[PDB]
């Protein structure tokens, strides 16, 4: 039995968090949940949340309200890798049906400094940061992710023809790491070509590694291909073995307490969490049960969009996962 | 009779310009092309004689020296669905406007890059997008930005779009974070009309849209200054592998030459040619390899000419 820090979050967070905890129970997942609130105080995160996470190493986070509370978590646990698997969902048709992509985004540097200067009146310079160490670290992560998740191919996304020094450096570290892992097939592609190919045939991509700003945009483009943030899982991997898995959809205040919310994103984030800690057999069962439920379509919640309550959708997943 | 500079360019550039001339000659378009190719500064002097150029693609950088010397500050691409090319999305019609590097190593291993936003250029591009939206009867301009993360710089750009929007109260003004934009583009791209954005996002958004309507071979662009305009294809690839093989897609070049015609106020010719290329593109046998067909550019041009009705020296409605 493994303890996982659970941050319900705001709005529908408690509701969809309940659904995931129920489903994990039905699946007999060896997981027990340490619920923590993280609303920022003083600027810091509560003692009681910070201790659990340092000890438990695994965290599951619902949606938060809007210094950002996500920003504090990133600084606090040094969450340097943002990971987003994007897979088309049978039964939730979008015009892109063979998407199976993992975006991996350097999450500490780039223009998220907030560093910006008025040079003279009417002229602003924003400052983007790239470092050798972070680029090496995110590339090592993308190759390790490839190996542990049976991915064949890592593509580095860059504009190293335009930004020779900053993207060239990021590219140079990916290549250096690729020489040590010929296990995985490595190639590199210009941002603009990636965007084109993303809409023309996303089925060609496997694992995409990229600096912070590109990843922020392409990870949302990929989520758009498969149906939006409501069905996208997401992980943040940090230092000291901590990893926080999260909903990236909004809190949805309009529907907060009405048994209407869609727990798929969080659930698949939890499935992502199981895989990160080696519990593949449970991840497989829980994921199958959820996909089988969406494919059936009888119990879809309103945004997926059936005529069903979170409860019924959650109950169906529990039903199906008890049969293995 | 207008005189228009023609830059053949590299790769597929020259063979497409011959096809453009052929179509124009058949359409009896009153335009004469003067071809143009330090020598390049002398080439620019020649280009500067005429206020309009049509150019194929090329390649401190020639294409950027071009836009400097002609002071072409606005890049515009026109992403429009062609009904005969069926993609995943239909009825898209988008004008993407954007303004046409500073790095150092602080300490070993640490690189810093500077992105410049200026009030003066933001206002100029925003005015361009709003004038454009008005001139062409478009109802909406959407500013695309990342002001949530880059508060001063994209904030300044957004603020300049707001000042200009205030002088065009009859145009809806929308502003949208670049991430949400790319999400909206691959799910409901019909909501968009005129988009204006700083340079970096235009790379992403241009190629998303081009892909949404079927590929860059279908998409015309232009660069505009206060006096000069240069008309080109949206993407700058020269097609060097696919050159002299009678395989390049003529659509974007023909459509660029139509938006050059409208700029010269030769509307009846532009409409006639443009409807001819759209009607030709209803026949899948005229599609070239890059959009998934098996046709040759020769067959496609021949079909475009067959769809241009010319009566007494002038192009007419079919």
């Amino acid at each position: 039995v493994q303890t996982v820090t659970l941050i319900p979050g705001d709005g529908i967070g408690p509701e969809i968090s309940a659904a995931v905890m129920k489903i994990f129970d039905a699946a007999k997942a060896p997981i027990q949940w340490e619920e923590r609130n993280v609303t920022a105080i003083q600027w810091m995160i509560p003692s009681e949340a910070k201790e659990s996470m340092d000890k438990n190493k695994m965290g599951l986070k619902g949606p938060l309200k809007t210094p950002s509370m996500n920003l504090l978590l990133r600084k606090t646990f040094d969450l340097y890798a943002n990971v987003r698997p994007c897979v088309s969902i049978e039964g939730y048709k979008t015009p892109y049906t063979d998407v199976n992509i993992v975006t991996i985004r350097e999450n500490t540097e780039g223009e998220y400094s907030g560093i910006e200067h008025v040079i003279v009146d009417g002229v602003v310079a924003s400052i983007k940061l790239i470092t050798e160490g972070a680029s090496k670290r995110i590339a090592e992560f993308a190759f390790e992710y490839a190996r542990n998740n049976h991915r064949s191919n890592v593509t580095a996304v860059h504009k190293a023809n335009i930004m020779r020094m900053s993207d060239g450096l990021f590219l140079q570290k990916c290549r250096e790491v690729a020489e040590s892992c010929k296990d995985i097939k490595f190639n590199e592609m210009y941002l603009d070509t990636v965007c084109l190919n993303m809409v023309q045939d996303p089925s060609q991509f496997d694992v995409l590694v990229m600096p912070n700003l590109y990843g922020d945009i392409l990870s949302d483009l990929c989520a758009g291909l498969i149906g939006g943030l409501g069905v996208t899982p997401s992980g943040n991997i940090g230092a000291n073995g901590v990893a926080i898995f999260e909903s990236v959809h909004g809190t949805a205040p309009d529907i907060a307490g009405k048994d209407m919310a869609n727990p798929t994103a969080l659930l698949l984030s939890a499935v992502m969490m199981l895989r990160h800690m080696g519990l593949f057999d449970h991840a497989a069962r829980i994921e199958a049960a959820c996909f089988a439920t969406i494919k059936d379509g009888k119990s879809l919640t309103k945004d997926l969009g059936g005529n069903a309550k979170c409860s019924d959708f959650t109950e169906e997943i529990c039903r199906r996962v008890k049969d293995l | 009779r207008h005189t228009v500079t023609m830059i053949p360019g590299d790769g597929i550039g020259p063979e497409l310009m011959l096809h453009v001339k052929s179509v124009f000659r058949h359409a009896c378009v009153p335009v004469d092309f003067e071809e143009v190719h330090e020598d390049i500064r002398n080439a620019i002097m020649a280009i500067r004689r005429n206020r309009v150029a049509l150019k194929g693609n090329i390649e401190k950088s020639r294409n950027n020296i071009l836009r400097t010397s002609l002071d072409l500050y606005a890049n515009v691409i026109h992403c429009k669905s062609l009904p005969g090319v069926v993609t995943r999305h239909k009825d898209i019609d988008i004008l993407i406007v954007r303004e046409n590097s500073l790095e150092h190593e602080s300490v070993a291993g640490v690189v810093e890059s500077l992105k410049i936003i200026t009030k003066a250029k933001s206002l100029r591009i925003a005015e361009y997008a709003f004038k454009l939206a008005q001139e062409s009867g478009r109802k909406k301009v959407t500013a695309v930005h990342k002001a949530n993360i880059m508060k001063l710089g994209d904030g300044l750009f957004l603020q300049c779009c707001r000042e200009v929007a205030a002088r065009y109260p009859q145009i809806t003004f929308e502003n949208m974070i670049v991430d949400n934009t790319t999400m909206q583009l691959v799910s409901r791209p019909q909501q968009f009309d005129v988009m204006v954005m700083p340079n970096l996002y235009g790379n992403i958004v241009n190629n998303v849209c081009a892909g949404l309507v079927g590929g860059p071979g279908l998409v015309a662009g232009a660069n505009y200054g206060h006096v000069y305009a240069v008309f080109e294809t949206a993407t700058r690839n020269t097609g060097k592998s696919i050159a002299n093989k009678n395989i390049a897609n003529p659509t974007a070049t023909l459509l660029a030459s139509c938006m050059m015609l409208d700029h010269l106020k030769l509307h009846s010719y532009a409409t006639s040619i443009r409807k001819a290329v759209l009607a030709s593109m209803d026949n899948e046998n005229m599609h070239t390899p890059d959009i998934g067909g098996q046709g040759t550019t020769s067959e496609a041009i021949q079909d475009v000419i067959r769809h241009i009705r010319v009566i007494n020296g002038r192009a007419v409605e079919a």
